[PDB]
């Protein structure tokens, strides 16, 4: 199961 | 010596010549089987007195038991004795009776329908027993045969009699779904089709395998109800429900609607105790006519993402809560667009509304986000509205963590289910799906069981066997067989509420799929996860799509356009290939084939008998009885097991001999993304949507557990090639 | 455990050819100068070569001053708190020598029946159950650590139910007796029930005059006697469902092992001994004695019968042909009618056994490496020829032995109460149905021999059964018994560390072995034990076995439980020892 | 261990 | 549990004082005529009048077809299986006849002690002491309910 470890940086650069 | 109770009570000396003679007749074309092998497994277990019938299931079992990847025609072994005996159990010996002469044996033991013998005649039955090749039973695999004799073939539930064959199965589907054809054609269909279906290009769902040519009228397997913001409306819904789950539909319920806990006095109708109580009694519903409670009956619930009670629905089929705060059997969609995504990848907050505060959000989240983005902000202001505030990333991991530890917490991206659809969403949104994810129509709400005014949309299905075709336009065929067989089938079958009624009427709504994809990418040398297939796919949705959506066109010039054509994207002259998302042409650039504008105007002339025509679904039993590997999925292995009865039932994986290579198992797969592209690319083309799989095996992962961040990346990689749903998430057991 | 040594400090004081040369010197004392070494020598070497085996106690002992060797005793209780008393009196005294118990207590009249004034039996076969295991358990250090019985009942016993649950593990502590293994006993009528789907009713053998003499001794008497009284409504009685009864005997069997059956009528029709003078109405610790039995009525009661075996075993493993197998049933016969007289007996009753009857039990070590040189399979019907010839010769040379010994020394004392003495052999009276499964023919003279029988006598009332051997084979390194290996290796711990033994010619025999878990069912294995049956006095330790990989659902099918149990009874099969689950 | 199952008309053939 | 009665059916037949009078006339059977009845009505006055009190076995019994009236037995165990058995044997019987109990054991010889050859005390006292038990428990339903033992 999860590890609930987030980054918005990483996120942050995708286009939707 | 040893003595054989016959079928009678005769008892007469054993024929251990005559039980070789069979044994070498089912082997015959086969490599690497054993004979001798399959004799001593099971003489050994006769026993003096032994009846005819058990020495049979003994052989059965004997050649099945040694079905393996390196021996895998004992599928076949195993299976034409297991034929063998069903013609025995059926007709007291392997050549069956004329058609004719057992139509008219099963009209009186009241087994068939006697419609069959009214519109046709002795001469006609005469002709389609010409057609029938009941060697085509030598080409079941022995799981095949199983599902055959466990749920296809009309039999006796209490006795265990079995009355039927394959062939007839076969032929009388044919017979019964194009019955109403002139004279001229009739015929000609019924031996097309029989063909189609009897040599595995075309797969039909199991109400309809086991029920056509029989007295019922009940077919349909998955049904679409959306429940309304009041009392009359939840109590409709939960009768639909039932009614349905009686005949063992699957169903989609759109409850997103319900006004959240804490929402004020409506005098009387009482909203005030929230979503919760009334999801318990939806599943009571769907629960209504299930032995334990548990076993049977099934449904998917939908609601936004930005629902008041999101919180707390999230977590419904969690293990340890209070007995109130959860629902257990029943999955649920959580329902996304664009604006939530970019709330999370902007680190910003989403905020929860109930949609009884909320003038118009609802509606516009289905069809047109500038409105509904507009709309939304505008109440994140205003401080007279009741609102909650919470994390995009706390939800989205919520949402993501319950997805994950249930497998059964399911995703719809809403605008993209309207924004590249077969609807115009200012008339006909999409708000919802169904069971499985890849169901995607209209619904309206009912303000009672009755009401003329509601739409249930139900699906009606099929699908094309990859495999089965050497070439792409062998599907202009397979095409007009299919949509006729179905369209022939919403005006064969009878609609327990008047709702689901007029969404068949109105929009003739199909969802054609595919069976055998994996064998189909390996056969052509390609994997899912590399890349490599992303042209073929590109190339076989796109015939797919053309020839299906030809068929139903020549099918509306013949017959007429469906009442409610004017309500599709078709009908304004926009095509799928028009619509589609376009971040999808940076990962494939093969080229249409075909002639869409001829089509287009085709189209805009005539229009289409059907207002959809296409949605991959997930198979289980269809593609056993092809020995097809399942919808779009990469096998989990070359052998899989079922548990039975009467024993362990294995199925190899079509030709493992030559593709074992080729094949992409599916934990063989590095992660998601190339699959998911392969997604993306049939969503192009497919009206409706896919039963699309997410997978994750733990132990390519640190300390073997799943990133958030990789769950989180998969899923935002779906909403950028269009994907419209997400169904189930395997986690590796291992 | 073999060699002679001081246990204290640890000295080992003999090797293996003294202990051989010296068992065989012991054994043939008191024969004629004239014959007295060479009986000596070819013993020596019969064992020393491993063509004959025989039982710890005797290899252990024989050459020292001890005189205890009885391995396995049977025990037959009465129903009267006398016979209870004697019956404990005698484990107490048979496990101190670490003997193994058969005890007989299907008799004890059931909970709840009518005040015999005194004997107080209202209180049913539990708690005097109990008893018999504390007697058991009597000389154990943990009071689990050694000491083993397995006791007997029959299958309409009014307190079945209770009974068949008896080693289940949580019960209240009052409805459990679980360091004691059973056997149930069961006959034709009770299948039929089974197969039937009738129901079976349930009595206490104190409320029905002679149905459980008829049990045994008569199946025909028993059905009239059971049908009278299952009329018979002034009888106390209850009825239970075969198939539920059954099952509940099938899933205890399955789930312990350890609770075993005994096919009573196949005990008494297929016999070396006249039921109607000497019934087999029980069997041992390992379910391959089948013996007559007394009661006893105080623990040095004269008239009472206590059966012990005396054992061997031939290694079929060691043998290059059938007819080594007449001198190796001289030496084997003499050898163990010698230790009767020899050995010392605790309890009148068992000497009287001993002296009356003379009965051995000789059977069988490393039949699976034999049949795997002879490229045969346990499980494919392959061996089944081959078996029949095997313990044809078998049976034959032992009864000519001890034939030839009868004409010697004289039959023993209670000859007359055989079959054999009628002039009735094994190759008259076995159960049909194996017609159906073999057809090697007899190579042997048996009508030669049937004469010579009855003319003169055999000393031996019993000279075969098909015991367990782990001690015996390991010595030989030979496979067990009759039992397929579990595998190529097998593991003991030790405080001297892993002991390994490879499975005989593993290096030429690897493919032709067929390993335990390697059999698709029990049937072919069921088959050899009934030809083998055929020939056999006694009976025979016959295993079933489960892998429940090979089921769907990993779940062990009753329908196939029931179904080898039938497979059983059809081929004449007297017993069924240990059920193996596979744990995997 | 068990499946607790039993079908008598299976058994019912057997001859003992 | 004094009154003659019916266990199965529930009847009672006697009264309390045709119970004490015909325990007298028992205990007193064998007495000359001469002294006979005056002892009669003397212990028959004595037990009516509650100045002398006797054993439920006695009350229950005396006067009955039974003969056993024993409620308590004192059995002393010798160090070998012999004695061990018969000590057995003689609780088995006795808490037939529902008396209690007194084992002495203490006699039994050690866990450890020398192979006395054959008879086994190598084990110790507890699992004797077990055999003890079940001797004593072997006329009881549950296996606990009735029968009593003190072990010294």
């Amino acid at each position: 199961q999860i590890d609930s470890e987030v980054d918005t940086d990483d996120l942050s650069n995708f286009q939707l | 010596n040893l003595l054989v109770t016959k079928r009678d009570g005769s008892t007469e000396r054993i024929n251990l010549d005559k039980i070789h003679r069979v044994l070498d007749w089912a082997a015959e074309g086969l490599h690497n089987v054993s004979i001798s092998q399959v004799e001593l497994r099971s003489h050994i277990q006769f026993y003096d007195g032994i009846k005819t019938s058990d020495i049979h299931e003994t052989i059965i079992k004997a050649a099945a038991d040694l079905i393996s990847r390196d021996a895998p025609d004992y599928q076949y072994l195993a299976a034409r004795l297991a034929i063998f005996h069903l013609r025995k159990k059926a007709y007291g010996q392997f050549e069956p009776p004329a058609l004719y002469d057992h139509v008219v044996k099963m009209v009186e033991m009241g087994k068939y329908d006697n419609h069959l013998l009214e519109d046709y005649t002795e001469e006609e039955f005469k002709q389609m027993d010409t057609f029938i090749d009941h060697d085509r039973d030598m080409t079941f695999s022995y799981a095949a045969v199983k599902q055959l004799e466990g749920k296809y073939l009309v039999q006796n539930r209490v006795t265990g009699e079995i009355y039927e064959s394959a062939q007839f199965l076969y032929i009388l589907v044919a017979a019964c779904l194009f019955s109403n054809y002139p004279r001229e054609t009739r015929l000609q269909y019924v031996k097309r089709f029989y063909d189609a279906v009897s040599t595995f290009k075309i797969s039909l769902p199991t109400p309809i395998m086991s029920g056509v040519r029989t007295p019922t009228r009940q077919f349909s397997s998955c049904v679409l109800i959306e429940c309304g913001d009041s009392l009359d409306s939840i109590n409709a819904t939960s009768s639909a429900i039932v009614k349905y789950v009686s005949q063992r539909a699957g169903i989609g319920i759109n409850a997103g609607r319900i006004r959240a806990l804490g929402s004020p006095i409506r005098g009387g109708e009482a909203f005030h105790t929230g979503c919760i109580p009334f999801y318990k009694h939806f599943q009571t519903a769907v629960k209504s006519c299930s032995q334990g409670g548990v076993r049977g009956g099934a449904a998917t619930l939908f609601y936004p993402m930005w629902h008041l009670e999101v919180e707390s629905l999230l977590v419904l089929k969690n293990n340890r809560g209070v007995e109130g705060n959860r629902v257990r059997h029943m999955d649920y969609g959580v329902q996304i667009n664009k604006l939530m995504y970019t709330r999370l990848l902007k680190g910003e907050d989403i905020t929860l509304f109930s949609p009884s505060d909320v003038p118009g959000l609802y509606d516009a989240f289905f069809a047109d986000q500038e409105e509904f983005e507009r709309l939304y902000t505008k109440y994140e202001k205003d401080d007279s509205i009741r609102k909650q505030r919470v994390k995009a990333v706390e939800l989205f991991s919520l949402m993501m963590q319950e997805r994950a530890s249930t497998g059964r917490i399911y995703i719809q991206n809403v605008d993209h289910c309207n924004t590249h659809s077969p609807f115009d969403p200012a008339i006909a949104p999409v708000r919802q799906s169904n069971l499985c994810l890849e169901i995607a129509l209209p619904t309206k709400p009912l303000n009672d069981v009755n009401d003329e005014n509601g739409e249930i949309a139900l699906c009606t299905l099929s699908a094309f066997n990859l495999g089965a075709i050497n070439n792409l336009d062998e599907l202009e065929e397979l095409a007009i067989l299919a949509v006729r067989a179905l369209d022939a089938l919403l005006d064969y079958q009878d609609y327990p509420i008047p709702a689901a009624k007029r969404g068949a009427m109105g929009r003739r709504t199909l969802g054609i799929g595919v069976i055998n994809f994996a064998y189909y990418l390996a056969k052509h040398g390609k994997r899912y996860s590399d890349g490599s297939a992303n042209n073929l796919t590109h190339k076989t949705f796109e015939a797919i799509q053309y020839y299906l959506l030809k068929a139903s066109n020549e099918l509306a010039k013949e017959q007429g356009a469906c009442p409610w054509f004017n309500e599709t994207t078709y009908a304004k002259g926009i095509l799928p290939i028009d619509t589609y998302k376009k971040d999808l042409d940076t990962i494939a650039n093969e080229p249409l084939h075909y002639d869409w504008e001829a089509l287009r105007e085709s189209i805009k002339t005539h229009g289409l008998r059907n207002s959809t025509l296409s949605a991959l679904m997930p198979s289980e039993t269809s593609s056993q009885i092809s020995n097809a590997t399942n919808g779009i999925e990469p096998p989990r292995g070359y052998v899989s097991i079922k548990a039975s009865k009467d024993g362990i039932l294995r199925q190899v994986v079509p030709d493992y001999e030559h593709l074992h290579d080729a094949y992409e198992l599916l934990w063989e797969m590095p992660g998601n993304d190339g699959y998911l592209q392969l997604v993306g690319i049939m969503q192009k083309f497919i009206d409706q949507s896919i039963s699309a799989n997410t997978n994750y095996d733990p132990s390519r992962f640190p300390s073997g557990k799943v990133p958030m961040q990789q769950l989180l990346k998969d899923l935002l990689t779906a909403y950028k090639f269009g994907v419209k749903t997400l169904y189930y998430q395997n986690t590796r057991d291992g």
